[PDB]
């Protein structure tokens, strides 16, 4: 007999993922909340979207599910599909395709103890409104709002993660080593801030989430080549008019109304570029 | 099939697909993994994805499906599907935009020893760096990342099929040419878990573009545009035609810079040879 | 039924190499899960080495570091061992231990190989010396067969007709490695006269047949 | 187990150079015999044949192999039709995107060779045996009345082949080739007319007189146009190398 | 390395009533996570070495279920409900926890019986058999019980050594006793320097060893 | 956590989410209908469609989803998936071309009282005619 299988009919044979770990209804479950950044894919300035691959730590207890690892044969850990446990159900609320969820329903791992750990990755298209005063130069303020689809703060609540050390992690955990940085874009900050709202008696139940900023830099190296250098010289050339003779052969109107055409042409190719 | 009939009945009785697979918690489920790269269907330079279509070979030993051929009436392997079974939740660290873990749940060939073997197919969307300073004659090594995401090296191990993925039943790519591929098995113990390593095998392909598409449509213009550039020089004052010249081949470079923008990708991770080659002929006009 | 099949066994010298191989039918074995024990001649079991997950490499005992050297192969289900720069205490009986799903940190063996004998020995095949024992109320009486080599002598008494009282004791090694048995039979004193007794020793790598009366 | 593979080609949607993939939208018909499935009509009131949910029986798990889009199933599941005698026939409908190695060279004058492999993905050559289907006619089936024929491309061979496998895993395949054949009179029509007019005026500017100081404004205005024409090809040429 | 022993040597025993082996450790096995790292063999006669208990507590597939084991951090015990014939053999301990892992010195198991006397008898050298330039002295021990007998051989009172050999005869299924011969080698010269030459055979249950000898 | 058991499995052991939820079947069920505009995505001109993202927020009573807090550990209100309950099926009748109903099934706020209050997320594409003068 595997003693998983074992461990697996003892905490489930009566257990229901539908209601939450309390053991009274006004209890409040506590989500240990960590959000970690694989890769930044891109920034769609037309379409107002931010396309990043995250995989959200949460963390929590369920006293249904606490067990002892001596009775057990030593077992420190289990993993069990995350359809069979109770889940706090966390979105991304300011998603723009429709997607609220996550991309992959990995297991969930039970340790002893009632700690239930789970570890989705997930891919989040999410509304960014583009600054568009400074572009190409300019910098986004990109949010990452997480939140329970179901439960209010009173039933569910959000605090932040710590790290070996204890220190809290209130912002977006990023891994050096594994970290590619995107080729237009910059990570500079990226804070955690979890917000209480709703909660006065004439709002009635609170509600919370908890925000991420992203604070992206372009970097505008692409259109400082292709684009800004190129106009500026183009521009510059009708100054060069002003040397030329007021004669038949002087085409002094020739390379200004060119450089008006050459304008023109550079304006339909900005105009696939800039937001709208 | 009424022999194999019975003995599903029979293996799938009291099954479960939630625990391990293993007569004994303590024992270690070993998964051989092959990756055959089966085609290279695009390499994006701007976003730094490589897609690719593939197949993810996976072995295992499953001990509570086993059976006596002489009890079944010689039969000695089968195929179910693989939703009903344990499988490795094998994922991709390095997804960008596609599937995490596998989606297309095909059969799996079961024996009567208990050995699994499960193929299914792939579409990996995977992040790697892009480094475009000899664009177009760039070199581009893009690695898969492949391990048990909610399963340590402790209970589950993992080991490659072969030291290189499969590219037997590999398309010819007609941008991109394979210069070398291997498969490398890593281990990482963190001194909090010293006894639940994390492993991991990642795939990596070391990968050449084939310039002609970007040597006939870009540099060539450009090419005529600097030869043109100089004739100004030749072409007599009296001929009132000298800015005509010049500015017109301006605004064709002009012009080009249209089918540049649509041609080449647009990124700022460093300046292209071809986008070098680009601004050396305008500052040269 | 799982069946695990060693290599056959082999006759080598000292300072050679032997590799013994351990091919598995009936069920599906990987990378770890491999151990050799080896069993010399009148002593206990002892460990040489195996693979386990928690090194992912083959770990051996301080006696067998730099002589030893222990693979697995998954594909063709099967292990081997080789053994380098043999001595005489070397000789014994190696087996294969194998598990099908490996322990993280340790060892099971559920199907074990039938064992191999390795014999590592200077000397040359050599036939057999058979002088009679004769009895100093009943007499035993045998034949001892000393000056042997390679392993095995078979004796039979009365051209294999008499087999009560027939003791063959193991075969025992001397200092220059020449093996030596002998084979007894307890017999009523008064058959002596009435009874005549005869031991044939055949040796099977040379064919011999030799018949060596007995008298008193 | 004898599976009889054919193939109904409702309509040749497109075929992607930029991406390297044909479009078709196809009827697929399989046949193949199930012994459990066998009645007898006399003693069932004379039903002699049933249709039935593909899902309820067993089908074999042919895919097509050398899809682009990643997608290997059928369209529509639909339902199975199930002889007396335990003969079971499946026409589901398919759109498929499948792999095609553009051969680039003459293009748009150009013919390409695009193939659709069909094949068991699990059952080997000792469990599934594939055939081509008839009822030889080893082609790709076209209803004349009711195709939905394409204006960029002619159909030339419409072949079907059955493939052994090399020389256990071995697994046949069912291969449906499509020659077409492009149509160019777009790219005559944009391309080439306008080519020819600027390459007759780029050989009309040596009658130009020097005096005129006209020369350079025409050659120069050809070579511009040869660009506007450029930057028309770069959305429709192939981009391999 | 960790030093593995075992009690006792030899046990007797008897079909139809339990019986008992121990182990014990100079180190505890006791793992990190709750289980300690004890594993039991049985090594049939002739046969290859089959697991009983891994871990000290757990039954292997295929295992009767009369094997039963049990322990603490150093000390370890196995037990059997109740013994059948097919159960004899050499029992092993082994240590799974630290490399180099470790078996036990192995505990004999043997058909009890009704104690019988040793049947001595003696063989001389021939006359004939120091012309070949060689000197063998065999006396033999027959149909005795328990295998445990020490023989020295005294030449005037003056023991030797390192000039003596020993084989005994395993378990016959039937008589179920034991047969052993102890063999001298000497050269031809020191064959000269003594005159008597006589084995002793001692058993605990004997008043006194018994002592022979002969004419020379 | 066993009070919500037990009442959920007293609720649903003869329900049935096909009927209307009414004590007698000439009743009128109230369906009280909000909308919450979240996001305005996008208007298309060309083919006179208007996406946006939105909250339709709706609120009936069902009758045979009731029970006393006092039998159950002074459990007032409970969430239920939307998929084991009756509906109205509201459906966007201009619909262009999006989802013509709701499609994301989150869970339901059901109060002791019957009261069920349903808040899924939709993204509507609607056919607006534009006036392009
Ligand atoms: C494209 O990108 C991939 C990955 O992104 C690169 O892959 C690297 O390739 C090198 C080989 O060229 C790899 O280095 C080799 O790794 C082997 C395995 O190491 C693992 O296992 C050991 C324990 O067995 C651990 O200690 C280690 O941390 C790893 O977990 C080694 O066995 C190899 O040893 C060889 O080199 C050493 C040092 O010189 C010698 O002492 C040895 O004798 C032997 O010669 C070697 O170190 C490297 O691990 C790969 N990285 C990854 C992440 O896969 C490609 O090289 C790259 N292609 C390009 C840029 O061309
Ligand atoms: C955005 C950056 C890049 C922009 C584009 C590149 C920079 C382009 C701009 C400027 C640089 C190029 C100047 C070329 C001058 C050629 C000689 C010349 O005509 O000299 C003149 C004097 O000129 C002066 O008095 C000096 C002018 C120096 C300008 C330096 C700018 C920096 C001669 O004057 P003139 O004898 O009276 O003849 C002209 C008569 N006409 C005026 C009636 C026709
Ligand atoms: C990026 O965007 C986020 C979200 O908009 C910014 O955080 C927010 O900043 C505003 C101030 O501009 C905060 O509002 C303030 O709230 C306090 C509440 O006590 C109130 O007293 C102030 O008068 C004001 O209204 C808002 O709470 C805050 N949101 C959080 C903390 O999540 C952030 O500043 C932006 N980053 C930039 C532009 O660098
Ligand atoms: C789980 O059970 C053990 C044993 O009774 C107890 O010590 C521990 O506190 C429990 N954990 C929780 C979360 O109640
Ligand atoms: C057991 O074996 C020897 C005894 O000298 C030694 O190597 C080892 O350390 C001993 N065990 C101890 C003391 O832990």
């Amino acid at each position: 007999k595997n003693e998983e299988l074992r461990l697996y009919h003892h905490l489930f044979n009566n257990y229901d993922p539908g209601s939450r770990p309390v053991r009274e209804p006004e209890d409040t479950v506590t989500i240990s909340l960590k959000v970690t950044l694989t890769n930044l894919i891109s920034l769609n300035e037309k379409e107002e979207t931010l396309t990043t691959s995250v995989w959200i730590g949460i963390d929590w207890q369920d006293y249904r599910l606490n067990y002892s690892k001596d009775d057990f044969g030593g077992i420190e850990t289990l993993r069990v599909p995350s359809e069979l446990v109770w889940l706090p159900e966390i979105v991304l609320e300011n998603n723009i395709d429709g997607q609220f969820g996550v991309a992959y329903d990995a297991n969930v791992l039970v340790y002893e103890g009632g700690s239930v750990t789970w570890l989705p990755p997930a891919i989040y298209r999410s509304v960014c409104a583009v600054e568009v005063t400074y572009f190409p130069f300019d910098w986004q303020n990109c949010s990452l709002i997480f939140r329970s689809q179901t439960y209010n703060a009173e039933e569910v609540e959000f605090t932040f993660a710590v790290d070996n050390d204890g220190k809290t992690i209130n912002k977006i955990d990023i891994d050096t080593e594994a970290y590619t940085e995107n080729g237009e874009w910059a990570i500079d900050f990226c804070p955690g801030v979890i917000r209480r709202h709703h909660g006065g008696a004439t709002d009635g139940p609170g509600e919370t989430d908890v925000i991420y900023s992203l604070i992206i830099r372009r970097k505008p190296l692409f259109y400082v080549i292709n684009i800004i250098v190129p106009c500026v010289l183009i521009s510059g050339l009708v100054l060069l008019a002003y040397f030329l003779p007021a004669q038949a052969g002087g085409q002094k109107c020739t390379v200004s109304i060119n450089v008006l055409l050459a304008q023109t042409v550079f304006l339909f190719l900005i105009a696939q570029k800039i937001p709208e | 099939s009424e022999h194999e009939t019975r003995l599903v009945a029979k293996l799938f009785k009291d099954y479960s697909s939630v625990v391990r697979p293993v007569e004994d918690h303590r024992q270690v489920v070993e998964v051989t993994v092959g990756l055959q790269l089966i085609q290279l269907i695009n390499v994006d330079e701007v976003n730094q994805i490589v897609t690719t279509n593939v197949r993810l070979k996976q072995q295992w030993v499953d001990y509570n499906l086993k059976w006596n051929p002489d009890d079944y009436g010689g039969v000695k392997k089968i195929h179910i599907p693989s939703e009903k079974i344990w499988r490795p939740d094998l994922v991709l660290y390095n997804n960008a935009d596609g599937d995490f873990a596998i989606v297309k749940f095909t059969k799996v060939l079961l024996q009567y020893t208990g050995h699994i073997t499960w193929t299914p197919p792939a579409i990996f969307k995977s992040y790697c760096e892009i480094i475009v300073t000899h664009f177009p004659f760039d070199e581009q090594n893009c690695s898969m990342k492949l391990g048990t995401w909610t399963y340590d090296g402790s209970v589950v191990a993992i080991n490659p099929e072969s030291d290189q993925p499969d590219l037997s039943n590999f398309m010819e790519s007609g941008e991109w040419v394979i210069k070398e591929s291997r498969g490398w098995k890593h281990s990482v113990t963190y001194s909090c878990c010293p006894d639940t390593p994390y492993l991991d095998i990642t795939y990596h392909f070391v990968m050449q573009r084939l310039p002609l598409y970007f040597i006939v449509n870009v540099i060539i213009p450009c090419l005529l545009f600097s030869f043109l550039t100089g004739l100004v020089f030749y072409l007599p004052t009296d001929s009132g035609e000298k800015m005509t010249l010049s500015i017109s081949v301006l605004l064709s470079l002009t012009v080009f810079l249209l089918v540049i923008v649509e041609l080449i990708p647009s990124t700022s991770s460093a300046v292209p040879l071809i986008g070098k080659y680009m601004l050396f002929t305008m500052v040269f006009v | 039924q799982v069946q695990l099949v060693q290599s056959g066994a082999e006759m080598k010298k000292p300072g050679s190499s032997v590799k013994v191989s351990c091919k598995a039918s009936g069920g599906s074995f990987g990378s770890y899960g491999i151990d050799w024990v080896r069993q010399a001649p009148g002593q206990g079991l002892e460990w040489m080495g195996g693979i386990m997950p928690k090194f992912d490499a083959p770990k051996y005992a301080e006696k067998f570091q730099g002589r030893l050297t222990i693979t697995a192969d998954r594909a063709t289900n099967t292990a081997y061992m080789e053994l380098s720069s043999l001595r005489f205490e070397d000789t014994a009986i190696y087996y294969c231990a194998r598990d099908e799903q490996p322990f993280y940190d340790s060892w099971r063996g559920l199907y074990w190989g039938q064992g191999t004998l390795v014999t590592v020995s200077s000397a040359s095949t050599k036939g057999p010396s058979v002088f009679p024992l004769a009895p100093s109320g009943t007499a035993a009486l045998g034949c001892l067969v000393k000056d042997y080599f390679p392993e095995p002598v078979t004796v039979s008494w009365n051209s294999g007709a008499l087999t009560s009282g027939v003791h063959t004791f193991p075969a025992v090694l001397q200092s220059s490695g020449l093996y030596s048995l002998s084979s007894v039979v307890t017999v009523p004193s008064s058959s002596l006269g009435t009874q005549t007794y005869i031991c044939n020793v055949n040796h099977k790598p040379s064919n011999t047949k030799v018949d060596k009366k007995v008298e008193p | 187990v004898r599976v009889s593979v054919g193939l109904i080609l409702a309509q040749l949607i497109s075929l992607n150079e930029k991406d390297e993939e044909m479009s078709t939208k196809v009827y697929l018909d399989l046949e193949w015999t199930d012994y459990r499935l066998s009645w007898d009509p006399a003693e069932h009131d004379g039903i002699d044949s049933l249709r039935i949910t593909a899902e309820s029986v067993w089908l074999p798990d042919v895919v097509l192999l050398n899809n682009n889009d990643g997608n290997f199933d059928v369209a529509l599941d639909i339902s199975v039709v199930v002889s007396s005698d335990g003969s079971v026939r499946w026409q589901p409908p398919g759109i498929y995107r499948s792999s095609c190695s553009i051969q680039v060279t003459y293009f748009p004058f150009d013919w390409q060779n695009c193939t659709m492999v069909f094949s068991s993905y699990s059952y080997d050559s000792s469990e599934v045996s594939l055939q081509t289907g008839l009822g030889g006619h080893q082609e790709i089936h076209i209803h004349e009345g009711t195709f939905i024929e394409n204006g960029q491309w002619e159909i030339i061979h419409k072949p079907s082949r059955l493939i052994q496998p090399p020389g256990e895993g071995q697994r046949q395949e069912v291969i449906f080739y499509l020659i077409i054949r492009r149509k160019p009179l777009f790219y005559l029509v944009n391309v080439i007319a306008p080519c020819i007019l600027i390459t007759l005026l780029a050989i009309f500017v040596f009658y130009l007189p020097p005096d005129a100081g006209e020369k350079m404004g025409l050659s120069i205005f050809a070579l511009l146009t040869l660009t506007v024409f450029l930057l028309l090809l770069a959305d429709k040429v192939p981009e391999t190398s | 390395d960790i030093v593995m022993t075992q009690s006792p040597l030899s046990l007797p025993v008897t079909p139809g009533e339990p019986a008992s082996i121990s182990c014990r450790s100079n180190q505890s096995l006791l793992h990190t996570k709750g289980y300690k790292y004890l594993n039991w063999y049985l090594q049939r006669p002739g046969q290859s070495p089959q697991v009983l208990i891994y871990f000290a507590s757990n039954r292997a597939p295929g295992v009767p279920d009369r094997f039963s084991g049990s322990g603490s951090g150093t000390d370890f015990t196995l037990k059997i409900s109740r013994v059948e014939a097919e159960d004899v053999g050499v029992y092993y301990c082994m240590q799974g926890l630290q490399i180099p892992f470790t078996f036990g010195p192995g505990t004999k198991v043997d058909i009890k019986r009704t104690v019988a006397a040793p049947s001595v008898f003696i063989f001389p050298p021939s006359d004939e058999q120091l012309k070949s330039g060689t000197a063998s002295v065999v006396c033999l021990l027959n149909n005795f019980y328990p295998r445990e007998a020490k023989v020295q051989w005294k030449v005037d009172n003056a023991l030797q050594s390192g000039n003596s050999q020993e084989s005994v005869t395993e378990q016959d299924s039937k008589d179920s006793t034991y047969s052993l011969s102890s063999t001298l080698t000497l050269s031809k010269a020191d064959y000269e320097k003594h005159k008597v030459y006589a084995c002793e055979v001692t058993h605990q249950g004997l008043s006194s060893p018994v002592t022979k000898s002969f004419n020379r």
